[PDB]
């Protein structure tokens, strides 16, 4: 179960171009026929190159696959925010049938526009309230870049209990999302008089208030 | 081509897992089949194949614990693994593999087609008296088709069903001509699920989030749509959630407040 080495995140300008190393000894890399695999969230893993330069089918032509001895190399030339994945090297060892994968890369596109987050907070649904559970859910959606901080309030009162937030994760619009949850009991929820769901996003803090005496 | 995996989401420790690929569009014995697992946030593992005259290659460090095999009238390949552990929590992928077998000779040695042409030769300008041997094939394989991968969850816990409530645009969750709207999936076990709306018609504007594992053991996700405004009375809006590791679908109307 020997891991081939693979630098574990790289990085890119759109347009630009991008190169992947992927280490290995005389007996794995050093015989050649390295095949390379892009992995995106949602989707089953797409083989890319194969035999070290040779691509599969519907591959662009940006994609290229070298090697020069004991490491390969995957260059991706005109950068393109689609391109953002995980990709994976492999080779067999000795030719044993039995094949080792690399450590992983994470390509990251920079120099995407800029945007600033929507945010929505929904109060806890009348159907959840007649099962004696209230929950706060607060969306955020169409960001870049990826990194925001939620804060809950009640009352203007900080709240750091019974939160929840989700890793910001890619849109199909290679925007962000993420969302925080705020999980109370029903005599909490009408307790209070509003509750607030705090966004801060590149100097700017967007803030979304609920109130139980509403809709 | 095509490759479906299948088989339980949830398996309890020690027991053992086990897991069947339907193939279509290649022939289950011409082509071989392969297994890939991936652990969350860890590189892709190799499992092992199936060739096919029926031999079988497994991980060397996993080989006492896997076991592969094959039926080629019904186009099913089988994987089963024992004493499952949480580290074999993962997406386990079927996979079809092509091999490509090259001729060479040992080093030093030449062909006898490159100065009898099968073999290796020690001497070219005698080719007669030199040393014979013959030609070493070595095979590279690289991975042609994914499966879409299962998700499969190495838990005492059990399994539970979800709760889909829904998240209802008001005057105030609107956005002008846009409003958001979505349902929110509560307390499922184990990973994943699956949400869509008006039955895969509504496509435009969708993201679902990465799902949240709560103090209570259970996970829950949200997915949300922006529609027009002016259609909350006109059209109707339902999100489909899909759980299969309960076998469960739910359809939620979500209407406007």
């Amino acid at each position: 179960q020997a891991v081939l080495n693979q630098p574990s995140s790289v990085s890119g300008s759109l347009g630009q171009r991008v190169s992947i190393t992927c280490s290995g000894s005389s007996s794995n890399v050093g015989n050649g026929y390295v095949s390379w695999y892009q992995l995106i969230p949602g989707s089953a893993p797409r083989t890319l190159i194969y035999g070290d330069t040779s691509r599969a089918s519907g591959v662009p032509d940006r994609f290229s696959g070298s090697r020069s001895g004991n490491t390969a190399t995957l260059t991706i030339s005109s950068l393109q925010a689609e391109d953002e994945a995980d990709y994976f090297c492999a080779s067999a060892e000795d030719s044993s049938s039995n094949a080792v994968f690399g450590s992983g890369t994470t390509l990251t596109v920079l120099g995407q526009p800029k945007a600033a987050p929507s945010v929505t907070l929904f109060p806890p649904s009348s159907e959840e309230l007649q099962a004696n559970k209230a929950t706060l859910v607060c969306l955020i959606s169409d960001f870049y870049p990826g990194a925001v901080t939620v804060a809950w309030k009640a009352d203007s009162s900080p709240v750091k209990a019974g939160v929840e937030t989700t890793t910001p994760s890619k849109q199909s619009n290679n925007k962000y999302a993420a969302s925080s949850y705020l999980s109370l009991t029903p005599e909490q929820w009408k307790s209070h008089r509003s509750y607030s769901c705090q966004v801060t996003h590149e100097g700017s803090t967007v803030e979304k208030t609920v109130a139980p005496t509403e809709c | 081509v095509q490759l479906q995996e299948s088989g339980p989401s949830l398996v309890k420790p020690s027991q053992t897992l086990s897991l069947t690929c339907t193939t279509s569009g290649f022939s289950l014995s011409d082509n071989t089949v392969g297994w890939v697992r991936q652990a969350p946030g860890k590189a892709l593992q190799w499992l092992g194949s199936i060739t096919p005259s029926g031999s079988t290659n497994y991980n060397p460090g996993l080989k006492s614990r896997l076991g592969i095999t094959k039926d080629n009238s019904n186009s099913q390949v089988s994987l089963s693994l024992t004493s499952a552990t949480a580290a074999d929590s993962a997406t386990y992928y079927c996979t079809t593999v092509h091999q490509q077998t090259r001729k060479s000779c040992p080093d030093g040695w030449m062909f006898g087609f490159d100065c009898g042409s099968e073999d290796c030769v020690d001497d070219c300008s005698d080719i007669l008296s030199a040393q014979t041997l013959s030609p070493i094939y070595t095979n590279a394989y690289h991975v042609d088709a994914w499966g879409q991968g299962l998700l499969v969850t190495v838990s005492s816990a059990s399994t539970k069903g979800p709760s889909v409530f829904p998240l209802a645009p008001s005057s105030k969750s609107t956005s002008g001509g846009t409003a958001a709207l979505g349902c929110l999936v509560k307390d499922y076990f184990p990973e994943p699920v699956t949400v869509s709306w008006n039955s895969g018609a509504l496509t435009s504007g969708v993201h679902t989030f990465p799902a949240v594992l709560q103090s209570s053991g259970l996970y829950s996700l949200s997915s949300v749509v922006t529609v027009p405004s002016s259609s909350l009375g006109t059209q109707t809006y339902i999100c489909n959630v899909n759980h299969k590791p309960s076998n469960t679908k739910v359809d939620k109307k979500v209407e406007p407040k």
